[PDB]
């Protein structure tokens, strides 16, 4: 049982030991396109880049590079796109990707401002009446509604393809209380958020991969996808003891470097998968307790 | 900081 393994690591105290062990075992592939000089200004951080083999490609003829990776969990049967917080010049590429990849939801795990350091550009509209128009990529983006909550906000947006006039609804799930290099307040607030995303249908396979991003697209975004994927496998395999989080995290790291940034984020991942297993085991109604426990009203 | 692992 994975519950045992956790209590061992805690008493033993070897979380950073386990952590550093995974950095050591993580894959490492070429990143040539990311390192081209013409692409210097399309990366927020110089030590964070997509592998050539899983990088998302813009369907534009000029320059097809965006700092985003397709994480295709074959067994779990779910694909994610992890990406950096858009830069002032890459907002148009962000929504071009969202359109071309047919995504229906975007999960944003950081805030535009975080401890005085700008970690993301304001790439979605905040007022219904001031919609954004990205001319380089020919897209229009309109806020349609929002549902503010004590620690997260769900927005509904209309993404229009000016070239064809076609339009699509995009769900924006913004988690506003997750500090960089930090962890959510509780497994409950986290799982309540995850399951909100799940219930929206954004994670369904009729849709393109959900886009997940934070500042760099590896640390908080990593924690989110690990938890969802482990919960998926426990359900698909039919046994909670089956899943080896370390083996799952290493699988994800074949697709984008650096997923999960602190030893405490790794611990929260065990914690959250352990809690979420209650739901997978059949205890349908623990979900309503998570909503209650998270104080999503205020 | 331009570098993801900062001091």
């Amino acid at each position: 049982e994975m519950e045992k393994e956790f209590e061992q690591i805690d008493k033993s105290g070897s979380w950073a030991a386990i952590y550093q062990d995974i950095r050591h075992e993580a894959s490492d592939f070429p990143c040539r396109v990311a390192k081209l000089p013409k692409n210097k200004n399309r990366n927020r951080y110089r030590d964070v880049s997509p592998f050539d083999h899983s990088r998302i490609k813009l369907h534009q003829e000029d320059n097809d590079y965006i700092n985003a990776s397709l994480i295709k969990m074959e067994e779990a049967q779910r694909s994610y796109i992890l990406t950096q917080g858009p830069l002032p010049n890459t907002c148009g590429h962000f929504w071009e990707m969202v359109w071309e990849q047919k995504s229906r939801g975007v999960v944003m795990l950081n805030r535009v401002m975080e401890k005085g350091s700008l970690k993301c550009a304001q790439y979605w509209p905040q007022k219904e009446e001031k919609e954004m128009i990205f001319e380089d990529t020919n897209l229009k983006l309109t806020l349609i509604s929002e549902d503010i909550k004590s620690y997260y906000t769900v927005r509904q947006l209309e993404l229009e393809n000016l070239t064809t006039q076609e339009t699509r609804e995009i769900l924006h799930f913004h988690y506003t209380t997750w500090p960089a290099f930090g962890v959510p307040e509780s497994p409950a607030s986290f799982l309540n958020f995850l399951f909100k995303v799940r219930e929206s249908g954004s994670l369904s396979p009729e849709h393109g991969p959900v886009v997940v991003h934070c500042s760099a697209g590896i640390g908080r975004s990593g924690t989110f996808c690990l938890a969802d994927t482990c919960l998926l496998l426990m359900d698909k395999r039919k046994d909670p003891s089956s899943v080896d989080i370390k083996k799952v995290l290493l699988e994800m790291r074949k697709f984008r470097m650096g997923l999960i940034a602190t030893a405490d984020q790794l611990r929260f991942s065990y914690l959250a998968v352990i809690e979420g297993a209650k739901f997978i085991m059949g205890d349908s109604s623990v979900q309503d307790q998570w909503k209650e426990l998270s104080h999503e009203d205020l | 900081k331009e570098y993801y692992t900062v001091k």
